[PDB]
Order: structure tokens, then C-alpha cells, then sequence
RNA sequence: AGCAGUAGCAAGGAG
RNA sequence: CUCCUGCU
């Protein structure tokens, strides 16, 4: 029972392993089990504290809260897989048994006519045209014969790249020459970018209501009792129906219809080019109608890890003049007039290759769960209201409440926008969206650290008088991971913006 | 005739070459590690596959003599229901799953199944006869304790439970004799009064024993009193900014 | 109009507007490529932090040794971390813990500890995750490489008869005695091994990439053990978790309220509370065994004789640890077209190929390479003694150094609260530089840069930001909503269960319940393709269900994956869908549903739309098709066990005999038992007799 | 080309 | 030239 099995190498083993001043683990064990402490040890601990030059950073005296530093570099451009605010669609009324992604594109071949679709070859701004040229003549006559397939041209072999990979050479071979063919490896990291001033427009244009109406395609209410089951569904009713106008959702459905089509799409053909439509379906008069934004090429995706970066061609229909700085990815063509009743305006079509990943389809396809922070934020605000009042106000409390956001551009100081509470839930629907699109390392790191300052902002709100301990290199890893992420580099600017307003009247922090 | 069959693939399965080394080398014990062997690494994305798998026209394998039996080929416009791909097993669509739910023959088994899930019936029978009140709108919390959340009327602690249907199903390899046996092996002689005659499996059975019995005890914020008849209300009754409680009786 | 996000701090708390800065809807960062800079980067820093050169030649292993305790190097830089312990003063701070509370209590928790050893099956080893076979230097899950382990047991000397733990790891040692163990490659041929490559073989750990974490810029690499490595190491944490529960300043909402409260009356008429938020810093390469040896050498004074012995393995395992170098690197041409990859096993001859900060690591991990793996013994790695080191944390924060100017705290892995009590402020300059000198003796290097402080709580443990009289909530996981993918009727219901046990722990206000609950019905609908009626849907199943709702007497009492709407609630999410719509449906329907002759179920909620798609299709076409062959005869022999013992799933089936001689014991027993009061007949029981008998000479030849 | 982010994908393998 | 893939 009580014999471990003293074998010959295991022994030898742990009389090795032992700290410095010890011959063998009998020794070690002898003299802990002999064990007494002294009062040496605050002699140690002592000459420990001189040797260390450690002094800790009040803030009522040096109160060095500077701003972050932005990179003051060319300006970042639009790396958005899709187009969310220069957007045009044709509509059509819906009918229901033509619902598959390739009847909408054929039914919207008849609708939208793209006979009237002649493009010069000559781009307004760009960089490969005869490429796209050829590339959107040889898929419009492919639509013209009702067929997703693109035959093999030196077109569409040159944009989705087929034969553009490196030879992986295995070493087992590897027929070595005098200072021939001499090789090695190299990195680099990323590249340093500078602030968006598009950013504002764009949030500015989400949270705006848009006249079609529902967008997303949400759930039926089950019934509800006697008990708060009243509450939480007039709260999902009010939010409901403050969320489904906005051009959020509008951006919401377009990722979710558009990528469960490239999804299904990347499933049941690898190895063959699709054509697949992108669009949307919301309700308008009434009456159920579809959308269409742009025309969407794969790239033969062989998705054999949870990355693999398949290649996506975009085609989108544009209504407004381009930018060499903010639309500075995209290829320019012109395509022609659209009448537009309010006269018959100009209608420019818009080019880009990308790439999207399989891991980068379950988080955009399924990104209908943007609502579920939202009301839980909202929520905690009214419930901790009336949980401080110890009465049941929930209802007039939703509309004589204001929340201050949004300061001018002239002047920052004290002058906000206060809102009611619904138009807080618009842009907490907008900012949250905003998370799930440009979700990089940076901005994880990122909001680790604005976590941080957020602590020093309320320890400042209440007089308690923070302290830190090494100020050097804590903006050394918030500036570390500050490069080109556009939400990143924007935050950190609404971020310094808080700190001017917060300074108008807290003392922590500088100009 | 049971044991001549199972004298017969075990005169069967001796036969093999190379599985002859297979049993009568381990131990009873290796039972449980021979039934694993999940090759696969984790499964990390299953609803991936599963809409990857009902996205296709035949994902579905399906018994084939059964719905040969009942089945129809294609419903009435172009709706494929089977396939001759391939031991003789057929695949299918979930076309083929409504279809038998909307145009299928029926059995009768209404109070054997009503009888399988008497704990949640129960459940059900109790919140359907309460009633509620109006909201309260103040600060709640106390701390986390063990509690027993099911209104069970022997209370067995997960130990009494699987030496207790040791000696009720099969007895003949049951347990080592206890202390713990003899009012309960009157509650045996109760017992056997009832799971004698079943067309239930031996499975099944062992399932639902286990949830009449066992007062599950989890570790849960609780707050107010500590009757177990509101402790599977627990998320419902309150929260932390709000709390509603009228119940009379 | 500029608009600004975070305008709503300015008259809130941060316990309220927290939850919009964890971007945690977006996708989670991922690795690429090799894992091999990051374990370089793991190995060399840790020996970058020895502050040592002291090496020892080894006998065992072919290369040298660098000890890491009492041999300090102390440079100038003392800010910057040490790797290096001195024991003397931990085992002071062991001597003074234990004269807290009670005298006698090492020896009870280890006697608690070692009364849950000796009453535990080895079983308990295949409910883990993913660990290293070092048969075929893959990762397998946990029943796999044991199989694999006991097979090389019993393929070499003699059979295996264990069935405990002790036994086991005494398998183990005794495995370590043999000059030559034989195991199984592929097609499966049967290869030997010799002593020295078990020894390095049984020491190998596998290192990779940690593959979504959210919180870092930086990748990081996680590794993970053998299988001769976990039962040690589960012993240690048995014993560490026993004593992790039975201290109290270890652990959430509850013990800071007492010790917030206690240490709030506890204050003179001129002292004062000042909490600091801190975070350990490199704490998986300033953690060494070494210390845990003399430690654990300390609790076990007193326990047995065995314990002793057993308690004082595993970090002699980890004290010389190997580590998987990943899979290499890639070189490639000025024309960038021909790309060659390079091993980890050829690295030292094709050394010259690399960058500048590839070869910076490699010229000082160069003196420890052995063929395949880096030798590392001073490094914990992630994955491994937990509820171990969190007893260092509170040892450190129970020193009593002789004013009455003290601290106390609470500790987790590697996050802190640490309370002071002092009356000026350079005192207390003076008791938190003794705080950063006595953890940076023992070994605890606090991070700088991401500590903080103030007077009353308003501190920072384990992402609940505690303000000044209310408690922030933990964010969780949004996909944890929507993982089950298995059935038309078991993914809902555990949706419900999800949202039950992040309702029941966590805040979860109760729209976000409502909300939640009918997005997860949304995707739930949109996976399986199912619509209600009166949608306008028309595919392939919604026909015939258009088609067919006029049969229909009660339409509400439709299954919500056939066709019907939502009746479950909030107050409702306990019960499955079927159990609150039985009492609802036609005769028909309800008898049509609950048929259990249907061809999808034969071959927790009710299981009546269960099926079983097929499987994938790499299965028989890769070279590994002899393993498919090794799970179907396991499920073979299994079902031929199960179907002698008719009730053997509910209890463990122990046992250390064999298992075909228990099946033919059993047949006798029943055929003796059932004959005499029941069968009766000659034919029958001499035909059966005369199977077994056939059957056991076939076995036995 | 491009997606990327400290190193990979842009098909891979066998007969 | 063909076959095989879809976490190996």
C-alpha cells in the first residue's frame, strides 16, 4: 500500500533538480523538515527597498494626462469590404417563387437594364482598367444567358488569382547551386496611417432614419402575462422600433443576405467562379421589395483551414463624385444617368478586388446580434433610474431624460447635444455594428487600454486622487497599438476630445 | 432463446484474427476507454456544419425499410426524397422528416410518453396553478448557497440513486451488499411493482428513475426564503433592480 | 457636428457604460503560419530573466544545466523582473502562514488531500482536453493517448492489471526502469525504442499557438503535456485545491465586502485605506518548480510516506522539460516564386537563412538545442500548476514585519487587489516599496504600467470594476448563445439553458432575456430552414407544409422546427418546447410525431426529430484509414459488452480481469440461473455449452 | 493583384 | 490523363 516504486533513473533524476546549496533531495528534505525562521529576513527585505529607485506618481501635482499621439501621416482610406454610405439600389416588388439569389439577379437583369450599361475603358481614376473592362462586359454577357459561370478568359485568370501561389519545396530535395538562386526569409510588420476625417460623416449618416421601412428580418413576439413580461416586450417594441429605420439595419441586412449567399456559395462550389448578387429586402408601402446594391464575384475558394482569403470581386452602383484620398482602393468607371425623381443625375460604378475568410463569414453572416448590448446598456441606465427613485417610472422616464452627446466642431467646451433616450439607442446600435465590422488586433488592444483611462476619468470625477507608478511606457503600448485600424485611430481621438470637455471642469489632465 | 443469440455473435466475434488481441488483453475498466476514440479534434464549429450539412439537397443517413415501407418517391412538384447512394442505409432530406410528421401513419403511445417525463409534467402542472403581482423596482442581492431546486419527496443524495437502480433493474452483477439497503429494499419491494412490465428500454428506464429522485442541488445567488417549490422560479422571480412576489397559497 | 461615443462618462458611472468598450462582437483574433518565434521568444526570455550563468553539467541529458534558485546575478536594474527565488524567505513566509491559522493544518488538508488520492480510477484521466502522443508525436484527445499508452504498455512486458492511480504512475516509473520499450507505427508495423529517447520522450512538451484570445496585440503560445505528466499533476492540484478552498483570502462579490468592511474597522483616528489595482506581470516565466519542490517539500513534512514520495514528481518533470519547436520556417527567392520549407530538425544546418531578429534568438538558445525541442527548466507554461502558485499570492500577502501601517488583499492567477493602512503618505511610499521588495524576492514581478490606486474601492479584479457602492457584470461570450448545431430539438432548448445560467449568475437584465432569446430563435429558424406558416417562404419544406396545414385542426400546437410560432417566454425557459405544447396538438399529429418506428431515430428534451447526418469524407481516403478500422472495432467489442451487460452505462464496469472472461462467466451464470428455473432444455443448453467451450479454444489459440 | 499583420492564404495530394 | 478533399 504505502511503497511508491523507488526506481533507479527517477532517483538520480530528482537529486539533480535540487535548488544550489543542497547535495541530494535527503538533504533538502532534512533541513525543511528542520525548518525555523529568523529575523534576518527583514534585513533582506530592506536592503531589497534601497536597492530599487521606484517612486510613485501622484496627479494632483503632475497631473500628466497628455494626449495620445495620432499619426500625422497620409490619411487612412476606406477599407470596408462593401459601401455603406454612397450606396444605390434598384428595387423591384417581390415575388415569391422567384427567391434564390441567382432568380433576383436574372429578375433584376430584366428590371434594371444593363444594355444601358456602357462603360468606356478608360477609368476616371485607378489602376488595372481593360481588366475591369473586359471583366464587367464578360459578366454582363453572362447574365445576359441567365448562367452563373464565368469561362475561363485571361481576364478573370489574371483578377481571381489562379496559378499565383509559391512552390513549397519540401527538403528533402532541394539541388543546390553556386550562388544561384540564393534565398532567404524577411518581415516587415504594417504600415502607418493617419487620421480618417470621412469617419464623422459616415457615423453621422448611420444612426439617421432613411421611405423604406423594416430592414431586418427579427422574430414574432410570444405572449406575454401578468408579470414583467409587459415590460420586456414594450421595451423590445419601443427599440424595435427605433432600430429597424435607421441605415444601420440597412447595413446590417446587406451583410447578412449577401454573405449567406457568398457562404452557401463557398460551400456547394469550390473550384468554379459564381456570380452572386448583393442586396437586400425590406418593406416598402407595404408592400415587401428587394434591393440591389452591387454584383459580387468569388475567387474559387478551397477553404481548407479556418482561413484561406478567397478572392471577391465587387461592382457597385455609386451616385455621388469619387475621392483620390478617401475612395482610394476602389476603380472608378462611369456608367452613366439615373432618374431620380425628387433630376436625372449621373451614375458612376465603382471597382474593387478583396478578399473575405471563412472564419471572417460566421461573425459577419450571423452579426444580427448587435441588438443584444444595446438594450442590456439602456436597460441598466432606466433600471438603475428607477432603482435609485424606488418607483415604477419606466415609460415617462424614456422621454424627459436627455443624454449629452456629440460636441460641435469650432468649440468643444460644454457645448453638447442632449438627446432623448431612443436617439442614445440609435447610436449605441451604430457604434456596437461598428465594433463587429473593423474588429482587428488593434482594436482589441486598444480597448484594454481606453479601459484604463476610463478608471482614471472616474477617479477623477469623485476627488479620490489617483496615483501611477510609470507613465513612459503605458503610453508607449496605447501608442504602440495606434497604427491604421480607421475605428482605432478615430477613438483615440474622441478619446483626447473627451479629455478637453472632461477638463473644462476635473483636474487630472492638460490642453 | 436470448442466450443462444448472444451465444452466437459471440461465437462470432471470436473468429477474428487480430481482434482475439484485443479482448482478453485489457481490463473491465478499459470498457470505458474503448468507448471513446473520437478521433476528431474538437468539433470547434458545429452549427457551421450543420447549416453546411442543411444547405444540401441529402445530408440526412435514414433507415431505408421503413420508409419503403410508407414512403413516396418525389412529392408532387420536383421535391426529392431519396436517394440510392450508399451496409443498406439510405440518405435523405428533412423533406422526408416533415413529410412523415404531416403524411404519415401514427402509433398510439400518448400515456407512455406522458409517463416518461413526469418530472418536467410536473414542472409544467406547477407553474401553470400560480399566480403573480405587480413589480417592486428596489435594490435585491444575497449570497451563493447548495440548494436542492426540485420538489422531490425522498431525497437521495447521487449515491442512494445508482446503487439504488443497481438493485432494482439488474441485480445479478449489482453491488457489494451496504448498510444502506433495507428500507430502501422495502422501496425495492415497491419499486419492482412498477418497472416489471415495460415495452421501455432498460436505458430509458434508468433515465427517468434518476429525476424523481434527486433533489439537484446546484450552487445559486439566492435570496428570500429558501423553499425549493421557488427555486427553479429563481430567474424569474427576481433580479437585481427589480423583484415581483404575490404568490398566496 | 463632430459626435463623440464617450460622452455618456461624463454623468454615469463605469459601472454602467463599461459594457460599450469589449468589442466582443467582432470575429477573434487568429494565428498564422508556425509557432516556433514565439516559443523561442518564451524559452530565450526566460533565460534572459535568470540573472544568472551558473550551469551544471548533467548526466542524464546530454546538455547543460542553468539552476535558478540562490544564484542571482543581482544587476543595478532591479525594476526590471527576476526569474530567481529565494527559498529561505518563501519558506519563511510558509513557516509564517501556517501561525496564522491553526497549528496542525498542512497536515490536515494534506490528509483531506491524499483521503480524495487513494479513492480515484484512472478514468477520471479521460475527462481532460487535448494532450500529446508521443507514439505518433501528434495531439490526441485524452482517451486516445492513454490507449496508446497502456497499448505500448502491454504490447512491451506483460499486461497491465492496474485499474487505480498509484498503480499507474508506478506503471509509469516502472516503464522508466526498462532498457527497451516497444510500440506501434505505420500499416501498422511494431518498432522498439531505447532508454535515453523514453526518458526525452516521456519530458516532451507540445507548444502552439493560443488561437483566439481576446485582450492582446502580441500573439501568444500556449503548449500543452504528455500523458506521464497529467496524473502527477493532478494530484498536485487535489492537494492545492483543497488548500485553495480553505483559505479565505483567495478566490468574489462576498470576501471583498467582509475584508473591505473588516479592514474598514479596523482603522485609527489618523490612518487611512488606499487599494491598488495591479497585474503580475510574466508570470508563467518567473514561476519556478524548483520553489514548488521545497515548498511542497514543506507541506508534506508530515502527511505519509507515499504522499511524500508521490507529492515530489511532477516538478521534477517540469524542473527539465522539454518544448516542441513548432514546424520551422519558410525561405524563399528574390523573384519571390519557390518557396522552401525548413523543419525544426535541420534549423542548426540551415542556420544562416534567417532575419536578424530570428537569429538575436537563436544564438543564445543555441547552447540548449537538443535534435527536435528546446531543454527549458525554469518556466511554468501556460496550462499547467494553477491552484498552486495563487498560494504563493497569498503568502505574499500575509507578511507581519515586526506605526501599524499594513496591507492585505485578495489574489487570483495573476490579478491582484492589494489594501493599505497607513497614516502619511510617504509611509506610504515606504509600505508599498516593502510590498514590491518582498514579492520581488519570492519571485512576483508587478507590472508598472497597468497599477493603479485610490482611496476607496474603486479597484479592478478579474474584469468586475467595483465603484463606490455598486458591481459591475462580467462580459460574456455573445456566440456561448448559439453553439449546439446536433438536432432540430436540442439546440433550442439549450439556448434557453444558456441564457437560464447567464441570467442566474450574472445581471442580465431581463430585455436583454427577451431580446436574446428571440435572435437565437431567429438563428435557430434560419439554420434549419424552417418557417412559420403563414410566411411567405416557399422552398423545398414549407410546400408541403402549405400544403398540408388544412389537416391541421389546432394550428399553435405545431413544433416551432415543423412550422409553428413561439410560445415559450422569460418565465418559461426551464421547460423544453414539446413538454409546454403536448396538451395542444391533433390526435393525428400527436400520434404521427411520437412515433418511435420512424427510419430517422432508430437504425435533454424529447428526441423525435433527432438525426444523424453523414460523416465527412476524409475518412477512408487519407493514409490513416487502419485507425477508422481500430474505431469500428472498438465500437464492435463495446457493443458486444453492452449487449451482454444490459445495464452497464449507468455504473463505472471496473474490473481487472479481462473482459471476454467475464461475458463467458456471465452467460454461464445466467444460463445456470435461467436454466434451472426457466429454460430447460438439452439442445439448447448443450449447444450454447458447446459455443462457449468452441469459443474460449479460439480464444485461447 | 489582393487579403493581410511579425507569417501565412491565394489550392493540395496520389495513382 | 483521372481520382480524392472541405479541421488532419
Amino acid at each position: 500500500e504505502l511503497e511508491m516504486y523507488k526506481s533507479k533513473l527517477f532517483i538520480a533524476m530528482r537529486d539533480e533538480s535540487v535548488p544550489l546549496p543542497y547535495i541530494n533531495y535527503e538533504h533538502l528534505r532534512t533541513r525543511c523538515e528542520t525548518f525555523k525562521r529568523n529575523q534576518a529576513e527583514c534585513e533582506a527585505k530592506v536592503a531589497d527597498v534601497a536597492s530599487r529607485l521606484k517612486i510613485k506618481l501622484e496627479h494632483l501635482e503632475e497631473n500628466k494626462l497628455r494626449p495620445l499621439e495620432i499619426p500625422k501621416e497620409k490619411e487612412a482610406p476606406y477599407t470596408h469590404k462593401f459601401l455603406m454610405k454612397d450606396a444605390w439600389f434598384f428595387a423591384k416588388p417581390h415575388d415569391s417563387e422567384r427567391a434564390q439569389p441567382q432568380q433576383i439577379l436574372y429578375d433584376f437583369f430584366e428590371a434594371a437594364n444593363m444594355g444601358f450599361m456602357t462603360t468606356s475603358p478608360k477609368p476616371i481614376f485607378g489602376k488595372q482598367g481593360l481588366m475591369y473592362h473586359s471583366l464587367w462586359g464578360q459578366t454582363k454577357r453572362a447574365i445576359k444567358d441567365k448562367r452563373n459561370e464565368l469561362e475561363p478568359s485571361e481576364q478573370r485568370d489574371f483578377l481571381c488569382g489562379i496559378g499565383r501561389a509559391s512552390k513549397k519545396i519540401q527538403e528533402d530535395k532541394w539541388q543546390e547551386s553556386r550562388e544561384e538562386e540564393f534565398k532567404q526569409e524577411e518581415t516587415k510588420g504594417a504600415a502607418k496611417r493617419g487620421f480618417p476625417t470621412w469617419f464623422n460623416e459616415e457615423w453621422l449618416w448611420a444612426m439617421r432614419d432613411s421611405k423604406i421601412g423594416d430592414w431586418i428580418p427579427m422574430a414574432e413576439m410570444p405572449p406575454c402575462k401578468n408579470e414583467m413580461e409587459d415590460y420586456a416586450k414594450k421595451m423590445c417594441e419601443e427599440l424595435e422600433s427605433k432600430i429597424q429605420g435607421t441605415n444601420c439595419a440597412r447595413e446590417m441586412s446587406k451583410l447578412i443576405h449577401t454573405i449567406g449567399s457568398l457562404h452557401t456559395e463557398c460551400r456547394n462550389f469550390p473550384g468554379k467562379v459564381k456570380i452572386v448578387p448583393i442586396y437586400c429586402r425590406g418593406t416598402l408601402r407595404g408592400e415587401s421589395t428587394d434591393c440591389l446594391f452591387g454584383i459580387a464575384i468569388k475567387g474559387k475558394s478551397h477553404l481548407n483551414k479556418d482561413d484561406g482569403m478567397y478572392t471577391v470581386v465587387t461592382f457597385e452602383f455609386s451616385t455621388e463624385e469619387p475621392n483620390p484620398s478617401k475612395h482610394e482602393k476602389y476603380t472608378v468607371f462611369e456608367a452613366g444617368t439615373v432618374p431620380v425623381e425628387a433630376k436625372e443625375k449621373k451614375l458612376f460604378l465603382y471597382c474593387r478586388t478583396t478578399g473575405m475568410s471563412k472564419l471572417k463569414n460566421d461573425w459577419f453572416s450571423k452579426c444580427r446580434r448587435c441588438l443584444i448590448p444595446t438594450m442590456e446598456t439602456v436597460e441598466q441606465i432606466v433600471l438603475k433610474e428607477c432603482a435609485l427613485k424606488e418607483e415604477n417610472r419606466v415609460s415617462e422616464m424614456l422621454e424627459n431624460k436627455r443624454a449629452w452627446i456629440a460636441h460641435e466642431n469650432g468649440e468643444n467646451l460644454t457645448r453638447l447635444v442632449s438627446t432623448k433616450l431612443k436617439d442614445l439607442c440609435r447610436m449605441l446600435i451604430v457604434t456596437q455594428f461598428y465594433y463587429c465590422i473593423y474588429n482587428d488586433n488593434q482594436l482589441e488592444g486598444f480597448c484594454n487600454e481606453q479601459k484604463k483611462f476610463l478608471m482614471f476619468l472616474q477617479a477623477d470625477k469623485d476627488s479620490k486622487s489617483a496615483f501611477t507608478f510609470n507613465q513612459k511606457g503605458l503610453y508607449e503600448k496605447i501608442e504602440e497599438c495606434i497604427v491604421s485600424n480607421p475605428l482605432c485611430i478615430f477613438l483615440a481621438d474622441r478619446l483626447n476630445k473627451l479629455f478637453l470637455v472632461a477638463k473644462s471642469n476635473g483636474a487630472k489632465y492638460f490642453e | 432463446s436470448l442466450l443462444l443469440t448472444l451465444a452466437k455473435e459471440y461465437a462470432n466475434l471470436t473468429k477474428d484474427k487480430k481482434s482475439c488481441k484485443l479482448l482478453s488483453q485489457g481490463t473491465v475498466s478499459s470498457y470505458t476507454t474503448f468507448k471513446k476514440w473520437t478521433t476528431s479534434r474538437k468539433e470547434k464549429n458545429p452549427s457551421l456544419r450543420m447549416r453546411w450539412a442543411m444547405g444540401s439537397k441529402f445530408p440526412i443517413m435514414a433507415n431505408r425499410e421503413i420508409l419503403e415501407e410508407a414512403g413516396i418517391p418525389e412529392q408532387w412538384e420536383g421535391i426529392d426524397l431519396w436517394s440510392k447512394k450508399d451496409l443498406g442505409m439510405v440518405l435523405a432530406s428533412p423533406a422526408a422528416i416533415t413529410y412523415w410528421n404531416f403524411c404519415g401513419p401514427g402509433v398510439d403511445n400518448s400515456s407512455v410518453i406522458k409517463d416518461v417525463y413526469k418530472a418536467k409534467f410536473m414542472k409544467k402542472e406547477r407553474w401553470r396553478e400560480t399566480l403573480w403581482g405587480p413589480m417592486n423596482f428596489e435594490l435585491v442581492g444575497k449570497q451563493r448557497r447548495v440548494v436542492e431546486t426540485q420538489p422531490v419527496e425522498i431525497k437521495l443524495n447521487q449515491k442512494e440513486i445508482k446503487e439504488l437502480t443497481m438493485w432494482v433493474l439488474f441485480e445479478d452483477e449489482a453491488n457489494l451488499a451496504s448498510k444502506f439497503i433495507q428500507e430502501n429494499f422495502s422501496l425495492v419491494l415497491s419499486l419492482r411493482e412498477l418497472y416489471k412490465g415495460k415495452a421501455v428500454n432498460k436505458d430509458v428506464a434508468a433515465f427517468m428513475i434518476a429525476h424523481q429522485f434527486s433533489p439537484e442541488k446546484r450552487f445559486l445567488p439566492t435570496f428570500g426564503p429558501i423553499r425549493p417549490e421557488r427555486m427553479e422560479l429563481l430567474h424569474c422571480l427576481g433580479g437585481d433592480f427589480w423583484k415581483i412576489e404575490a404568490v398566496t397559497a | 457636428m463632430e459626435i463623440n461615443p464617450y460622452l455618456l462618462m461624463l454623468n454615469n458611472d463605469i459601472t454602467s457604460m463599461i459594457s460599450l468598450t469589449y468589442p466582443y462582437t467582432g470575429a477573434p483574433p487568429m494565428s498564422h503560419g508556425t509557432s516556433t518565434k514565439y516559443s523561442m521568444e518564451t524559452v530565450s526570455r526566460t533565460y534572459s530573466y535568470s540573472r544568472t550563468k551558473k550551469e551544471v553539467p548533467s548526466g542524464i541529458f546530454p546538455i547543460e544545466r542553468r539552476k535558478f534558485c540562490n544564484t542571482i546575478e543581482d544587476k543595478e536594474n532591479l525594476e526590471k523582473p527576476n526569474g530567481n527565488v529565494d527559498i529561505n524567505f518563501m519558506l519563511s513566509l510558509a513557516e509564517m502562514l501556517e501561525e496564522k491559522m491553526g497549528k496542525g493544518f498542512f497536515k490536515f488538508c494534506a490528509n483531506e488531500a491524499e483521503a480524495e488520492i487513494l479513492k480515484m480510477h484512472f478514468s477520471k484521466l479521460t475527462e481532460g482536453r487535448q494532450t500529446y502522443d508521443w507514439t505518433s508525436e501528434r495531439n490526441m484527445p485524452a482517451a486516445t493517448a492513454l490507449q496508446l499508452t497502456v497499448d505500448a504498455i502491454q504490447e512491451t512486458q506483460g499486461t497491465f492489471k492496474g485499474t487505480t492511480m498509484v498503480e499507474y504512475c508506478n506503471k509509469i516509473l516502472e516503464m522508466m526502469d526498462w532498457p527497451e520499450v516497444k510500440f506501434k507505427k505505420v500499416t501498422l508495423m511494431i518498432t522498439k525504442i531505447g532508454r535515453e529517447e523514453f526518458i526525452k520522450r516521456i519530458c516532451t512538451i507540445n507548444t502552439m499557438a493560443k488561437d483566439g484570445e481576446r485582450g492582446k496585440y502580441k500573439r501568444r503560445a500556449i503548449a500543452t503535456p504528455g500523458m506521464g505528466i497529467r496524473p502527477f499533476s493532478k494530484i498536485v492540484e487535489t492537494l492545492a485545491q483543497k488548500i485553495c478552498e480553505r483559505l479565505a483570502e483567495s478566490g468574489k462579490k462576498a470576501k471583498l465586502k467582509t475584508t473591505v468592511s473588516s479592514t474598514n474597522s479596523k482603522l485609527q483616528e489618523g490612518q487611512f485605506m488606499v487599494n491598488i489595482t495591479g497585474d503580475n506581470s510574466k508570470w508563467n516565466e518567473c514561476q519556478q518548480p524548483e520553489a514548488y519542490l521545497a515548498m511542497l517539500a514543506y507541506i508534506t513534512k508530515d502527511s505519509s510516506n507515499l504522499m511524500k514520495d508521490l507529492c515530489s514528481v511532477a516538478p521534477t518533470l517540469f524542473c527539465n522539460k522539454y518544448v516542441k519547436m513548432g514546424q520551422g520556417f519558410r525561405a524563399k527567392n528574390k523573384r519571390k516564386t519557390k518557396e522552401i520549407v525548413i523543419p525544426a530538425k535541420k534549423m542548426k544546418e540551415r542556420k544562416e537563412l534567417m532575419n536578424a531578429e530570428w537569429r538575436d534568438l537563436f544564438e543564445t538558445i543555441e547552447p540548449y538545442m537538443d535534435g527536435e525541442c528546446c531543454f527549458l527548466g525554469g518556466g511554468m507554461l501556460m496550462g499547467m500548476f494553477n491552484m498552486l502558485s495563487t498560494v504563493f499570492g497569498v503568502m505574499t500577502l500575509n507578511y507581519r514585519e515586526e506605526r501599524n501601517c499594513y496591507w492585505t488583499g485578495l489574489q487570483s492567477s495573476d490579478d491582484f487587489v492589494l489594501f493599505c493602512i497607513s497614516r502619511t503618505w510617504p509611509e506610504m511610499e515606504m509600505t508599498i516599496l516593502k510590498f514590491i521588495a518582498v514579492c520581488k524576492l519570492m519571485g512576483i514581478n508587478m507590472s508598472l504600467e497597468k497599477s493603479y490606486g485610490c482611496l476607496p474601492e474603486l479597484f479592478e479584479f478579474t474584469s468586475m470594476f467595483f465603484s463606490g457602492d455598486f458591481v459591475s457584470n462580467i462580459a460574456l461570450e455573445l456566440p456561448a448563445f448559439t453553439t449546439a448545431g446536433m438536432n432540430e430539438g436540442t439546440d433550442f432548448t439549450a439556448a434557453m439553458s444558456v441564457i437560464r445560467t447567464n441570467m442566474i449568475n450574472n445581471g442580465l437584465s431581463p430585455g436583454t432575456a427577451l431580446m436574446a432569446l428571440r435572435i437565437c430563435l431567429q438563428e435557430f429558424r434560419a439554420t434549419y430552414r424552417v418557417h412559420p406558416y403563414d410566411s411567405g417562404v416557399k422552398n423545398h419544406r414549407m410546400k408541403i407544409i402549405r400544403k398540408f396545414i388544412e389537416t391541421i385542426e389546432n394550428k399553435d400546437g405545431l413544433l416551432i422546427s415543423d412550422g409553428g410560432k413561439l410560445m415559450n417566454n422569460i418565465s418559461s425557459l426551464h421547460i423544453p418546447e414539446e413538454i409546454l405544447k403536448e396538451d395542444l396538438m391533433d390526435p393525428s399529429y400527436r400520434n404521427r410525431v411520437f412515433n418511435p418506428r420512424n427510419p430517422f431515430t432508430q437504425f435533454a428534451v424529447v428526441s423525435t426529430h433527432s438525426f444523424r447526418t453523414r460523416s465527412n469524407r476524409t475518412l477512408l481516403n487519407t493514409d490513416m484509414r487502419a485507425m477508422a478500422l481500430e474505431e469500428k472495432r472498438y465500437q464492435v467489442v463495446c457493443n458486444m459488452y453492452r449487449s451482454v451487460f444490459e445495464s452497464a452505462d449507468v455504473n463505472t464496469p471496473i474490473g481487472s480481469m479481462s473482459m471476454g472472461e467475464a461475458i463467458e462467466a456471465k452467460i454461464l451464470d445466467r444460463a445456470r440461473t435461467q436454466f434451472e428455473n426457466g429454460i430447460i432444455g438439452g439442445e439448447e443448453y448443450s449447444e450454447i455449452k458447446r459455443l462457449i467451450e468452441d469459443a474460449k479454444r479460439q480464444r485461447l489459440s
